[PDB]
RNA sequence: AAACUCCAGUUGACACAAAAUAGACUACGAAAGUGGCUUUAACAUAUCUGAACACACAAUAGCUAAGACCCAAACUGGGAUUAGAUACCCCACUAUGCUUAGCCCUAAACCUCAACAGUUAAAUCAACAAAACUGCUCGCCAGAACACUACGAGCCACAGCUUAAAACUCAAA
C-alpha cells in the first residue's frame, strides 16, 4: 500500500513539474509549447 | 608433499629410549609453534578476535617482563637489617 | 635496468645444456639486452621435486645470466622462459648489486 | 493463537511488507489473518527478550489457489528461497539442472510472470498461475515433483 | 612526444668525452635502458629550457608547473592502461586542482610567463564556476525550456517587427 | 669515473660472436655465494 | 544415531581457493584498508583553513549479468535429544565468501580527540576518559520525547540512502 501511495505522489508530482513548464510558455506569450518540446517523465523509471 | 621425506620432524633414538625421543619431538614442535598452530586452526578465528588475542599476549608479556624486572632490581635491598634496633 | 636471471635447467648432458644457454641468450639478445655475464652455480638436488613440462625433476643446474635490458623486455623474456620445455624454473630479479648497500650506525 | 511479534507480523505481512516470507502467502491464501495487537515482553512473569503478538485466523470460503498443499509449499519455498534475488533464480531450482532453462522459461510463460519480480513483491494471484503450470508440469511428468536440487548436487 | 630512446641520460649528458665512447655503454646510458622517472626527468627539462627564462632555477612557479605538469602526463599515461586504479586517479585529480591553483597564482602574479606556460605546456587556462550546485533532471528539463521558449520568443518578435 | 669504469667493463661483455666460448667456459666453471657468519660476527667462507 | 562403504591407509599426479613461521615487527595509505614470490607503472601540493549537496573514493552485508567451486556457510532437509527437548550437538547442501563489468553508499566507518601554528608558564584540574592551555579557521549545537520520524527535495536506490520539522504532552531529561 505503500507504493500505491508513492505512485500516486509521483505522478502528481510529474503532473506539477508539467503544469509548471506549462505556465511559462503561457507567460511567455506561445499559445503551444516550443516547436517538437515534449516535457519527459523524469520521475519514473 | 614434494619434499624429501624423514629429515623434518625426525627424531633419532637413542638406546632404544623411545619415550625420551618422543618427548624430545614434543618440545621441538611445542617450541616451534607448531603445537599451537595446530590446536588453533581446529576452528576458524575471526580476524578482529585474532587481533585482540595477539595484542593481548604481547602487553602482558611486557608488563610481565618489566613487573619480574622490578621485582628483581627491589631484591637486592631484601638482607638482614643492618640497623636493628634503631 | 640491470637484471639477473636465475635458471634452474633440466639435469642434461653438457651439449644439451650447451644449446639451451646459447638459445637462452639469444632470446635475451632478440629482446634487447646486453649480457654481462653467464655464471654456473653447479648441477644439485632441487629443494623440492619441481613438475614441468609434464615431466618431474629432482636434480638441476643452477645458472645465473646478468644483463641489461629494457623496462619491457621483462616480461616478454618471462613468456618465453614459460615456453621453454628444458627450463625447470627461471626467475628474473633486480640484480642484487644495483640495491644501495645503506650504512647503519647500529642498534639505538 | 499467539506468535512471537516477527513471526506474527510475518503472518500478516501485505505484498510489499518487510516480513513477506513464506508464512504469509501460506497462511494467507487459505485464511483471512489479523495482526490485532501485540504485548511487550515485559508482562510475562519470567521476562523475556521479545513482544508478543495476537493473531486471528478465519477460513476463507474460497481459497486463492486451488491446489494440494505439498504442491504450493514447494513452490513457495522455492520462491522466497532467494528472498532478494529475482523470483525466477528461486523457480529455476524446482526442475533438474538438464531441463532447468528450458523449464524455468516454460513455466514463467505459461503463468504470464514477470521475471523481473522479486519474492517480496509476488502476489497471490501470480503464485495461483505458477501452482496451476507446475501442476500441468508434474502431470506431465510423474518424477519432478519429487526432485530436491541439493540431493543432486550431493552427486 | 617522448624523446628518443637514443637520448642519453641527463645524468650522463655533460660527462666530457661521452660522444666518444662505445655503441654499447651509449646504450646502457640512454633512455631505452632506464624507468619511465629518467623519461620524465628529460621531457622536464625540455620543457624548462623551452620556456622559463632561468632552466636552473627551480624554485619559482613556473618550473613548479612545469613539473608538475610532467607529473599529471605520467599520471594519465599510468590511467589510460590502469582504469581501475582509484590511488593514481585521485592523485591525477589532486595534481590537476594544484596545478591549476599554481596558474592562478602565475596569471595574477606575471602574465608574461602565464602567456607562456600555457602556450608551451598546452593548458588551456579555464575560470571556475561561480556556484556549486546539483544539476538534477528537473533543471536542466527546466533550463532547457527556458531556452527554447526565449529563442521562440525571439523568432515571433523578429516577425512581428 | 663512473662513464670510464663501465668502458673498462664494457670489453668482457657477451656478445653474438664470442656466445660459444663463453657458454663453454661457464660450463667449465663454479661460482660459490654461500658463506657462514660467526657470532662474533666473522665470514666464514667455504 | 543418521551418513558413506564408487569407503579408509601409504604412494604418485593435481586449483579462478587463501596466503604457517618471520610478526615479541608497528610499517605503507586520504580513509576504508594493506602481511605468499617476481617484474612494470607508482604514492599531489615550497603558506594555512576551506563543502550533507561540487569533484573523486568508501570494511562487511546486499542486487544485476557471465564464469569458477577446495573449504566455510545464512536458509532448507535429515539424526539425537526433555516432557513444549539443544536455537546451541551431528551429517548433507544452497544464497554468499572468489574472478570479470556495473550498482547499492551504510558501520562501535572510533584514538568516540575537526584542520594548521604555538606554549609548558601559570591557578594543573568540576568528575571520568586521554596532562593543561593559547592563536586562527571551517563544520555543528541551544530541555526531554514526538524523531536515525512525517512532509518537501534529491539520488541506478522504489521499503532503500541524505537532509529533516510541526501539533499534543512533561518538569524534568
Ligand atoms: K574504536
Ligand atoms: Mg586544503
Ligand atoms: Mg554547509
Ligand atoms: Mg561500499
Ligand atoms: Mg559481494
Ligand atoms: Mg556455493
Ligand atoms: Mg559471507
Ligand atoms: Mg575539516
Ligand atoms: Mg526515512
Amino acid at each position: 500500500l505503500r507504493r500505491k501511495v508513492q505512485e500516486g505522489r509521483l505522478r502528481r508530482k510529474q503532473i506539477k513539474f508539467e503544469k509548471d513548464l506549462r505556465r511559462i510558455w503561457l507567460k511567455a506569450g506561445l499559445k503551444e509549447a516550443p516547436e517538437g518540446w515534449q516535457t519527459p517523465k523524469i520521475y519514473l523509471r | 608433499a614434494k619434499h624429501l621425506k624423514f629429515i623434518a620432524r625426525t627424531v633419532m633414538v637413542q638406546e632404544g629410549n623411545v619415550e625420551s625421543a618422543y618427548r624430545t619431538l614434543n618440545r621441538i614442535l611445542t617450541m616451534d609453534g607448531l603445537i599451537e598452530d595446530i590446536k588453533h586452526r581446529r576452528y576458524y578465528e575471526k580476524p578482529c578476535r585474532r587481533r585482540q588475542r595477539e595484542s593481548y599476549e604481547r602487553c602482558r608479556r611486557i608488563y610481565n617482563m618489566e613487573m619480574a624486572r622490578k621485582i628483581n632490581f627491589l631484591m637486592r635491598k631484601n638482607r638482614a637489617d643492618p640497623w636493628q634496633g634503631c | 635496468p640491470r637484471y639477473e636471471l636465475a635458471l634452474i635447467l633440466k639435469a642434461m648432458q653438457r651439449p644439451e645444456t650447451a644449446a639451451t644457454l646459447k638459445r637462452t641468450i639469444e632470446a635475451l639478445m632478440d629482446r634487447g639486452a646486453i649480457v654481462r655475464d653467464l655464471e654456473n652455480l653447479g648441477e644439485r638436488a632441487l629443494p623440492y621435486r619441481i613438475s614441468a613440462h609434464s615431466q618431474q625433476h629432482n636434480r638441476g643446474g643452477y645458472f645465473l645470466v646478468d644483463f641489461y635490458a629494457p623496462t619491457a623486455a621483462v616480461e616478454s623474456m618471462v613468456e618465453h622462459l614459460s615456453r621453454d620445455i628444458d627450463v625447470i624454473r627461471g626467475n628474473i630479479v633486480k640484480h642484487p648489486l644495483t640495491q644501495e648497500l645503506k650504512e647503519c650506525e647500529g642498534i639505538v | 493463537l499467539t506468535f512471537q511479534k516477527e513471526v506474527a507480523e510475518r503472518l500478516a505481512a501485505n505484498t510489499g511488507s518487510k516480513q513477506r516470507s513464506r508464512l504469509s502467502v501460506m497462511a494467507q491464501y487459505l485464511c483471512n489473518v489479523r495482526h490485532i495487537f501485540t504485548i511487550p515482553g515485559q508482562a510475562f512473569v519470567p521476562k523475556p527478550e521479545v513482544d508478543v503478538g495476537v493473531v486471528h485466523f478465519t477460513p476463507l470460503i474460497q481459497p486463492k489457489i486451488e491446489q494440494p498443499f505439498k504442491l504450493v509449499e514447494k513452490v513457495v519455498q522455492n520462491v522466497f528461497q532467494f528472498r532478494r534475488k529475482y523470483c525466477h533464480r528461486g523457480l529455476r531450482m524446482l526442475f533438474p539442472e538438464a531441463q532447468r532453462l528450458e523449464s524455468t522459461g516454460r513455466l514463467l510463460e505459461l503463468a504470464d510472470i514477470d521475471p523481473t519480480l522479486r519474492p517480496r513483491q509476488l502476489s497471490i494471484s501470480h503464485f495461483k498461475s505458477l501452482c496451476d503450470v507446475y501442476r500441468k508440469m508434474c502431470d506431465e511428468d510423474p518424477q519432478l515433483f519429487a526432485y530436491n536440487f541439493r540431493e543432486e548436487l550431493k552427486r | 612526444d617522448d624523446p628518443p630512446p637514443s637520448t642519453l641520460l641527463k645524468d650522463y649528458q655533460n660527462v666530457p668525452g661521452i660522444e666518444k665512447v662505445d655503441d654499447v655503454v651509449k646504450r646502457l646510458l640512454s633512455l631505452e635502458m632506464a624507468n619511465k622517472k629518467e623519461m620524465l626527468k628529460i621531457k622536464q627539462e625540455q620543457f624548462m629550457k623551452k620556456i622559463v627564462a632561468n632552466p636552473e632555477d627551480t624554485r619559482s612557479l613556473e618550473a613548479r608547473i612545469i613539473a608538475l605538469s610532467v607529473k599529471i602526463r605520467s599520471y594519465e599515461e599510468h590511467l589510460e592502461k590502469h582504469r581501475k586504479d582509484k590511488a593514481h586517479k585521485r592523485y591525477l585529480l589532486m595534481s590537476i586542482d594544484q596545478r591549476k591553483k599554481m596558474l592562478k597564482n602565475l596569471r595574477n602574479t606575471n602574465y608574461d610567463v602565464f602567456e607562456k606556460i600555457c602556450w608551451g605546456l598546452g593548458i588551456e587556462y579555464t575560470f571556475p564556476p561561480l556556484y556549486y550546485r546539483r544539476a538534477h533532471r528537473r533543471f536542466v528539463t527546466k533550463k532547457a525550456l527556458c531556452i527554447r521558449v526565449f529563442q521562440e520568443t525571439q523568432k515571433l518578435k523578429k516577425r512581428r517587427r | 669515473r663512473e662513464v670510464l669504469q663501465l668502458q673498462e667493463e664494457v670489453k668482457n661483455f657477451i656478445t653474438r660472436e664470442n656466445l660459444e666460448a663463453r657458454v663453454e667456459a661457464a660450463l667449465d666453471s663454479r661460482k660459490n655465494y654461500n658463506w657462514a657468519i660467526t657470532r662474533e660476527g666473522l665470514v666464514v667462507r667455504p
